[PDB]
RNA sequence: AAACUCCAGUUGACACAAAAUAGACUACGAAAGUGGCUUUAACAUAUCUGAACACACAAUAGCUAAGACCCAAACUGGGAUUAGAUACCCCACUAUGCUUAGCCCUAAACCUCAACAGUUAAAUCAACAAAACUGCUCGCCAGAACACUACGAGCCACAGCUUAAAACUCAAA
């Protein structure tokens, strides 16, 4: 079909989010996407679909090192299209919107607050 | 001597021994990692069931069966029940691509058994039965 | 079933490094195409869809290889300017 | 008879608290002219007792009420349209009786008076059912009402009640 | 502001200029040459190259100020320091030989330790999102907690239940109480550190 | 949640079902189609064109008898779901998908390119599609809708398939 020309040129939403979360975790469990990505052991927190099904935001847990975070970010944006193709080819969803990898840092507040409460002084009846 | 990734063969003699036994005499831990459940059965080389543990047998219920923690607990239970029968070294035979594929092996190792080889036996038909239709979610 | 066991898809653990053995087995199954076959065999792919997918994958590979060849060929020119000013 | 205006689509969206035209999940006949055509095809309703189902905004309700019915019984499953139907009732005193509940489960054999019960062998017993319901619930209702006709009970305790 | 942006803050440190050129690092050397070209603002009344300068006590005096009356504020501060010193001497003279090694008589050490003992490490932020105020914990910055300690001390000493007890006498007593981890200021810190734990689950929201 | 608990795991025996990888190959056949292994037959024409109807074939679906039945699955039941729920998710199981002998004769049956022979010089050429043409032959088309329609005729079809108009109407399509 002239491929050279082509290349040259809500309750339902919650179920879809859960299904896509499981599918993306399953995809990341193996080197199916790439060996480099498999090495980094990316872990996902949640998957959120926009109300118009225009984009899929996958929230991946960040680490403490910054260079590792940057490398993970780069490989994830380079591999998102391959994940979309794999998801659509496996017939997990007949049409998947573009996948966007967003960093998750919500646990940082809890971690810092735990660290400070460990060393804080509550006095009598702690 | 260079380490061989390939398993030993029963015919050709080899110097690899584990606690004095040969490769084909080590017990086998069969892991079935389904999508909602994981089942571990330890058997002897002569196919004597020694221990059995699945995520449903360790109290996990419904969707909690198909998680890594549940498979780890099942692996630990099977490892304990097999350690009580004289098993130390095991050959792991995994079947399926469920969430508990690797958590069961974590549990088995954390229960004290030593894994000497990993084998995959996931059923791959050469186009036999027809699969079901894709879900229209 | 009728074959000898512990020969196919079997990996030996070195120095108790179970993680490396498992990851090597995953690499083997992925590069032999077994993982993709398992994932694709969960639901039935209609013959026309399979044909279209295979054609798209083949032509995508061809186009990507051609574009990469073009970029590598034209990368030789990318260097410091020898006639700067003019 | 002075009736309140027919709700527009925007008022319906706001009443359902949807804030969009894409999560409606329903189709409304908001043309009083087609509804008048339907009630015309329902026969001559002068001094008749109508049991309407699935009014929603109430175009069919208005069309029937303009015809000189003796009393109109409405069964609505949404509380969100009951205010509009109450305004319609205030507009027409005594000709509209609104009931909240399912049409699959409502018991009509007690709704109207016992003086309308005409023998089966005679003409249709001056009672009529008119309905513009969702297509996902109109088929169980017709099956149920066919069973009732076979047993001559339910809405057909009055006789050979006509349905539209 | 009557100072142009090119003007920079002065550095009143006296030993900083005395650092030998041998010790200077290349970045330090670079900044030392760079400062030559810059314009420097006139040093404000207050901080001096003196050896008895205490920025913390100066800030406390500034916070005790009412109506620009710095003379009275500094008078109160020096009276507080003298009262603390006299109370410690009076307690040290009446102490046994083995207790004399564990009585502090320097008022500056007592003041700094009293303010440190009252610094809260965690605080609360009012945040109305769901139509209702939700007080969530937050890690306080160091400057924030240092300010909060001073403000709690001053507000505690401005309470009206203390009638005719002059501010120097109230403030010396409160400083000596906080030196031993006692008094209402330490209880105010404790009631905040407990109310920030009783609303720990609210960190999930934020 | 229903369902099963004559259930599930290892091991052994075991299809009238469909044929991983090779295949990133682009082959065979008039088309439709054809991708597990072996063997037997076997892939017309020493000019070209030549049919809605003549003579032989035509994916999938569908219909007669007999048979097989793992899995899948129109329908049919049950489970869960808002406030007119999920038609869409889950479980069970039919016609059917398979074999033998007959029918039915339709597809976006498309490379949306009629068959053979020739040319690349021209002005290349409405646009897009797929560079522009020539010679010769058959088939077909002459505004839209009425109309993949009515009637007539034919057919293993009985509503089906092929062929296929007219009246009124419009200035457009
Ligand atoms: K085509
Ligand atoms: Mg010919
Ligand atoms: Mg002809
Ligand atoms: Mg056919
Ligand atoms: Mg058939
Ligand atoms: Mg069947
Ligand atoms: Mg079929
Ligand atoms: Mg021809
Ligand atoms: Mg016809």
């Amino acid at each position: 079909k002239n491929w050279l020309k082509k290349f040259a040129s809500h309750a339902r939403l919650r179920a879809l989010n859960g299904l896509l979360y499981k599918a993306l975790t399953d995809l990341l469990c193996t080197p199916e996407v790439s060996q480099e990505l498999y090495d980094l052991n990316v872990e996902l927190s949640k998957v959120s679909l926009t109300p118009d099904f225009s984009a899929c935001r996958a929230y991946w847990k960040t680490t403490l090192s910054a260079e590792q975070n940057a490398h993970m970010e780069a490989v994830l944006q380079r591999s998102a299209a391959h994940m979309r193709h794999l998801l659509m080819s496996q017939q997990t969803l007949r049409n998947v919107p573009p996948i966007v990898f967003v960093q998750d840092k919500g646990n940082a507040a809890l971690a810092e607050l735990d660290q400070l409460l460990a060393v804080a002084d509550f006095g009598p009846r702690d | 001597t260079k380490f061989s990734i390939y398993p030993p063969i029963p015919g050709e003699e080899s110097s690899l021994r584990w606690a004095g036994k040969k490769f084909e005499e080590i017990p086998i831990a069969h892991i079935k990692a389904s999508h909602n459940n994981t089942q571990i059965q330890v058997v002897s080389a002569s196919n004597e069931p020694l221990a059995f543990a699945s995520c449903g047998t360790e109290g996990f219920r419904n969707a909690k069966k198909g998680t890594g923690i549940a498979a780890q607990t099942a692996g630990i239970a099977a490892a304990a029940r097999a350690k009580q029968k004289g098993v130390i070294h095991i050959r792991v035979v995994v079947k399926g691509l469920g969430p508990g594929r690797l958590s069961a092996m974590h549990g088995l190792i954390m229960g004290g058994l030593e894994v000497i080889s990993i084998t995959d036996n996931t059923p791959i038909p050469h186009n036999g039965c027809r699969p079901r239709k894709a879900r229209k979610l | 079933a009728k074959h000898l066991k512990f020969i196919a898809r079997t990996v030996m653990v070195q120095e108790g490094n179970v993680e490396s053995a498992y990851r090597t087995l995953n690499r083997i199954l992925t590069m032999d195409g077994l993982i993709e076959d398992i994932k694709h065999r969960r639901y039935y792919e209609k013959p026309c869809r399979r044909r279209q997918r295979e054609s798209y994958e083949r032509c995508r590979r061809i186009y990507n290889m051609e574009m990469a060849r073009k970029i590598n060929f034209l990368m030789r020119k990318n260097r410091a300017d020898p006639w700067q000013g003019c | 008879c002075r009736l309140p205006p027919l709700p527009t689509i925007r008022e319906i969206i706001k009443l359902l608290r949807l804030q969009a035209a894409k999560q409606l999940s329903q189709n409304f006949l908001l043309d009083l002219r087609l509804t008048d055509k339907i009630v015309r095809k329902a026969g001559n309703l002068t001094n008749a007792y109508v049991y309407e189902v699935g009014p929603g905004p109430g175009g069919i309700t208005r069309s029937i009420l303009n015809a000189d019915v003796a009393e109109l019984l409405v069964v609505e499953k949404d509380t969100r349209f009951i205010p509009g139907l109450q305004m319609l009732s205030d507009a027409a005193p005594g000709k509209l009786r609104i009931v909240h509940g399912d049409v699959l489960t409502f018991k009509v054999e007690k709704a109207f008076s016992e003086s309308l019960k005409r023998p089966w062998e005679d003409d249709p017993p001056n009672v009529h059912i008119i309905g513009n319901l969702p297509f996902s619930v109109s088929t169980p209702l017709i099956i149920k009402w066919l069973e009732n006709i076979s047993c001559r009970d339910g809405p057909f305790v009055y006789g050979r009640t006509q349905m539209t | 502001s009557r100072y142009s942006p090119e003007f920079k803050d002065p550095l009143i440190d006296k030993e900083y200029y005395r650092k030998p050129v041998e010790e200077l690092t290349e970045e330090e050397k670079y900044v030392r040459e760079l400062k030559k070209t810059q314009l420097i603002k006139a040093a404000p009344a207050g901080k001096t190259s003196s050896v008895f300068e205490d920025p913390v006590i100066s800030k406390f005096t500034n916070m005790m100020m009412i109506g620009g009356n710095k003379v009275l504020a500094r008078s109160l501060m020096i009276q507080t320091l003298e009262a603390v010193k006299r109370k410690q001497f009076e307690k040290y003279h009446a102490a046994s030989a083995e207790e004399q090694a564990t009585i502090e008589r320097n008022p500056y050490t007592i003041f700094h330790q009293a303010l440190k003992n009252c610094e809260p490490m965690i605080g609360l932020v009012p945040i109305l999102k769901g139509g209702r105020f939700y007080q969530v914990p937050v890690p306080l910055p160091d400057r924030r907690r240092r300010f909060l300690a001073m403000k709690w001390m001053i507000t505690e000493c401005r309470d009206k239940k203390h009638q005719r007890t002059l501010m120097p006498e109230k403030l010396s007593h409160k400083l000596l109480e906080a030196f031993h981890n006692q008094g209402p200021v330490i209880k105010r810190k404790h009631d905040l550190h407990k109310m920030a734990e009783a609303n720990r689950a609210l960190a999930h929201y934020r």
